[PDB]
């Protein structure tokens, strides 16, 4: 599910 | 003197944490029923020779010698329990260091400046000299509250001794020192940091780990805060610029979060003649975090720009650049902006957000994106009142029946809370025409928010609209709405009751609302029941005497009589609250 | 406010209060559970050895 | 007396409803209160419709409270929250004192399943003594809540159809007069009846097998359909393992596995669930994704 969803969120 | 470090290292040296961490917090106690001498004498070498394989009781004591410096006889004597500090400085756990270094801290302030430069000084540039990367960590931070109280001479030792060790080679020491940096630029002076500070400053800012910049453009901000106007620009300036462009994006995620503190530094003639268009280069970055970080910062830096050219940047960069930022495919980038675009609707104005801001607007709430929307609704209101009502309200009247149906539900509940602008806006005809449909679909949506925010809506249009108004649409088919199988719609049938008896007057109320009330006493679920009773307690008060202590005191009391206990004490409730018996 | 025996093991007139206390935290019971476990706790010697507890000086502060 | 002592748990019962935890000295006289509460209902507590079943919460109190905004406040809707709301969660404190003041005020408006997560070994290592340690300082609510945790009934029964349990069936239980004569005034074995019972879950299997939980079994399809012929249930409602629907079906429209905790730790990120069956048992769903914080 997470592979799926995006998530570009880096420090 | 010996029997109390004998039960200590009996009590100390066992197997569970609990009963050591109650000694440490005896150990005070213990400490004054001994005396000043005999702890000073005995006790401080045995907890500073004692080493321990768990950190827990090394943390309590170590915040407990803070508060022991009474019991040690004041700051006369605080030279003594210096030594215990600075061995527990050295220590392979990142917190127990941290509350070595607040006691530390805590100690020099207590402690007079004479015995300060005599020991603490010395002390200190053992510690910074240790070959552990964990001593000269706990050294640093010890710089900027050193400073005061020393001589002239003994400032400039550490202050060269400071940049000895920003110059080391490793990282892991390096970090702590630049964040100590900003701290140790507020006691210095003028002359002293643009001579000294601001050169090793651009030395780390040069330095190749982003890890260090990271902690160097903090160090910027807070420099530059201290420092006047007139010299920034002669060194800091040059630092910055070329930090925004490493190629690390990780700086530059930095200083966009801390782009405002510095525009607000600089002041507003300085962000027009060159942090504009740095910021501009944030905006059109490949990296999504930046992006998000300076777009979060829209509103903020924009509200800090004088009058003089605000709108005309506006126009000319900013409005440019965000258009660009909204048609970007990244969700969370958008979502970020959706939040700050409507920061900026009384900035530009009436005309001008009507003349661009409006068509983007309608642009982001029409979008697939959950989160998106969810964000832009949620600041419809600020828009409300720098746009006439009339204005958004007919350009935002084609997408409402489509939005006031999707998935989201904070959504509807944020437009369920903005229709009776609309409705007063737009008038009966228009609503009855349309948005009556939508309200009484709500008025028995899925979740429980929705259902009662829209009956706290329809309290307003009522009265907006008229008591008449009221029973001639809404109590019909509201009122009818209390016999479907389900117990849910019939429980939002008695809370819109207890709403709009509120508003509807008392003859409405009696002669149509009450008979349903009354008659559903009798209903087989338990919950309605007793909300029966929680609703009559509210109504009570608008009803005449007579018509009370005829009909509702009968129901009531028949409520008190079923065997549901809590129906039973709401029943009880309600008459003793209304005085009925 | 807690008080292990350590405090009345160093001072006595602490016992004294303690039991003047009307809430006497811990209770008297538990406080000569307390005080007798310490007196019963087996001395282990260099070796390893268990050993009952030798009746020192603390220990018969304890039982009085 | 009792009323006086009602109107002090409506100032709590608001109190809590801004994360704010109670005294200690209010925690043990909720415990104590409690245990004669919960004393006098048998396992299989039987709970009549309406109801709505809310799957696993591990003390997420965002979330409850968003759960709350959903279905509606407790003195309204009836709820019938299973199990493991006590770990995995920065608010576990907070959430369990919710739950079991809730508990307290209404007899019948609420009821709270045994999950495996609440005993005194797996707390202890699992955050919630570490929370209370942290919070109050000591262990004496810990061994309060700790205590408390035995009382609580093990399974429900709505309408004599619906068979509410926090982990599933076991090889060793067959019939709910075995549920009904088990033991529950013991802290979970290891192993036993009791102690599957909080570790079973569904598989596309067949047959049986060890859990790779450690505990526990895993039952089959047909399996979970003789034990529902054995004793007329046409339906088991089970919250032990993470999902995305919230909802899901197994074997066949005979097991629901719920889960009412958004974002498990808050990186799972996946949506929760809630089920709801009106009077005439109708059974609706309910989906929702954690409030902003
Ligand atoms: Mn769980
Ligand atoms: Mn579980």
């Amino acid at each position: 599910y997470l592979k799926q969803v995006p998530s570009p969120l880096r420090e | 003197s010996l029997y109390p470090i004998a039960v200590l290292i009996d009590e100390l040296r066992n197997e569970d944490v609990q009963l050591r961490l109650n000694s440490i917090k005896k150990l005070s106690t213990i400490a004054l029923a001994l005396g000043v001498e005999r702890t000073r004498s005995e006790l401080l070498p045995f907890l500073t020779d004692t080493i321990y394989d768990e950190d827990e009781v090394l943390l309590a004591l170590a915040e407990q010698l803070g508060t022991f410096t009474t019991l040690v006889g004041g700051p006369e004597y605080v030279h003594c329990l210096l030594p215990p500090l600075e061995s527990l400085a050295t220590v392979e756990e990142t917190v127990v260091r941290d509350k070595a270094v607040e006691s530390l801290r805590a100690i020099s302030h207590e402690h007079s400046p004479s015995d300060l430069e005599a020991h603490f000084v010395p002390l200190v540039k053992r510690l910074a000299g240790g070959d552990w990367f964990t001593s000269r960590t706990s050294a640093c931070g010890l710089f900027s509250v050193c400073y005061p109280r020393v001589s002239s001479a003994v400032k400039a030792e550490l202050r060269q001794y400071f940049r000895n060790l920003c110059s080391d080679d490793t990282p892991m020491v390096r970090r702590a020192a630049a964040s100590k940096l900003g701290e140790f630029a507020k006691v210095l002076e003028l002359d002293n940091v643009k001579s000294e500070i601001i050169p090793m400053f651009s030395n780390l800012a040069s330095d190749e780990q982003d890890s260090v910049r990271l902690l160097a453009v903090e160090a910027c901000v807070n420099i530059a805060q201290l420092l006047p106007q007139e010299d920034l620009e002669a060194l800091v300036m040059p630092t910055l610029r070329q930090a925004a462009e490493d190629k690390s994006w990780r700086v530059r995620y930095m200083v966009a979060d801390k782009f405002t503190e510095l525009q607000k530094a600089v002041g507003p003639e300085i962000t027009k003649t060159d942090l504009v268009p740095a910021f501009q280069n944030l905006m059109k970055d490949c990296e999504a975090e930046v992006r998000a970080a300076a777009s979060h910062k829209v509103k903020e830096f924009c509200e800090n720009l004088s009058a003089d050219c605000r709108e005309n940047v506006i126009m000319s960069q900013i409005l440019p650049c965000i258009k660009e930022l909204v048609s970007d495919a990244n969700q969370h980038v958008k979502s970020a902006l959706a939040s700050v675009i409507m920061g900026l609707s009384p900035i530009l104005g009436k005309d001008n957000t009507i003349e661009h801001l409006l068509p983007l607007f309608l642009a982001q709430l029409k979008d697939e994106c959950p989160e998106v929307r969810l964000n832009i609704i949620s600041n419809l209101d600020c828009v409300n009142e720098v746009i006439g009502i009339r204005q958004l309200s007919q350009s935002l009247l084609p997408a409402i029946v489509e939005l006031a149906e999707d998935a989201k539900w904070r959504v509807r509940l944020a437009i369920i809370e903005y229709m009776p602008l609309l409705a007063g806006q737009l008038g009966v005809e228009f609503f009855d025409e349309k948005l009556n449909s939508l309200c009484m679909a709500w008025l028995v949506d899925h979740v429980y928010a929705i259902r009662e925010a829209a009956t706290s809506n329809l309290k307003k249009l009522v009265e907006k609209f008229g008591k008449e108004w009221a029973h001639a649409t809404i109590i019909p088919k509201v009122l009818a709405m209390s016999g479907d199988p389900n117990y849910l719609h019939r429980m939002t049938t008695l809370f819109c009751i207890n709403v709009l008896s509120e508003v509807c007057g008392q003859d409405i109320t009696t002669k149509h609302m009450l008979p349903t009330v009354l008659r559903m006493a009798g209903d087989p679920v338990a919950n309605v029941r007793f909300n029966v009773a929680k609703s009559l307690q509210k109504i009570g008060p608008i009803l005449d005497n007579s018509t009370l202590q005829s009909e509702v005191k009968p129901i009531l009391e028949k409520l008190t009589q079923d065997q549901d206990v809590d129906v039973k004490y709401f029943a009880q409730e309600a008459l003793t609250v209304l005085s009925l018996a | 406010p807690q008080t292990c025996w350590f405090e009345f093991l160093l001072e006595e007139s602490l016992l004294e209060k303690h039991l003047r206390k009307p809430c006497p935290d811990p209770a008297p019971v538990q406080l000569i559970v307390q005080f007798l476990e310490q007196a019963s706790k087996p001395s282990v010697n260099e070796q390893n050895q268990v050993q009952p507890p030798p009746d020192n000086k603390r220990n018969r502060i304890l039982k009085l | 007396d009792e009323k006086v002592f009602t109107k002090e748990l409506d100032q709590w019962i608001e109190q809590l409803n801004e994360c704010k935890q109670l005294s200690e000295s209010q925690v043990k006289s909720l415990c104590e209160k409690a245990k004669e509460i919960l004393t006098k209902e048998s396992n299989v507590q039987e709970v009549r419709c309406p109801v709505t079943v809310c799957g696993d919460v591990h003390g997420q109190f965002h979330d409850l409270m968003e759960l709350f905004r959903i279905g509606g406040k407790s003195p309204d809707t009836n709820y019938l929250f299973m199990g493991d709301y006590v770990d995995r969660g920065y608010y576990s404190v907070e959430t369990v004192t919710l739950l079991v003041a809730l508990k307290v005020r209404y007899r019948e408006r609420i009821t709270i399943l045994r999950g495996n997560h609440e005993s005194r070994q797996i707390t202890q290592v699992y955050g919630f003594y570490d929370e209370c340690l942290r919070k109050y300082g000591n262990a004496n609510v810990w061994k309060y809540f700790t205590d408390l945790f035995d009382y609580l009934p093990l399974t429900a029964l709505v309408d004599g159809q619906i068979f509410c349990l926090h982990g599933g069936l076991s090889p060793s239980i067959d019939t709910l007069d075995h549920i009904r004569a088990l033991d529950r005034l013991q802290e979970v074995p290891h192993e036993g009846p009791m102690c599957d019972l909080l570790w079973s879950d569904p598989d596309d299997r067949g047959g049986w097998g060890i859990s790779p939980r450690g505990a526990g079994y895993t039952f089959g399809q047909d399996i979970s359909e003789t034990f529902n012929h054995a004793n007329g249930l046409t339906l088991v409602s089970r919250a032990h393992q993470l999902v995305m629907e919230g909802y899901n079906w197994c074997h066949d429209r005979n097991v629901v596995t719920i889960f009412s905790a958004p974002n498990y730790c808050y990186r799972c990120g996946n949506q929760a669930a809630i089920m709801e069956l009106d009077d005439t048992l109708k059974y609706s769903f309910l989906q929702f994704d954690p409030a902003p914080r």
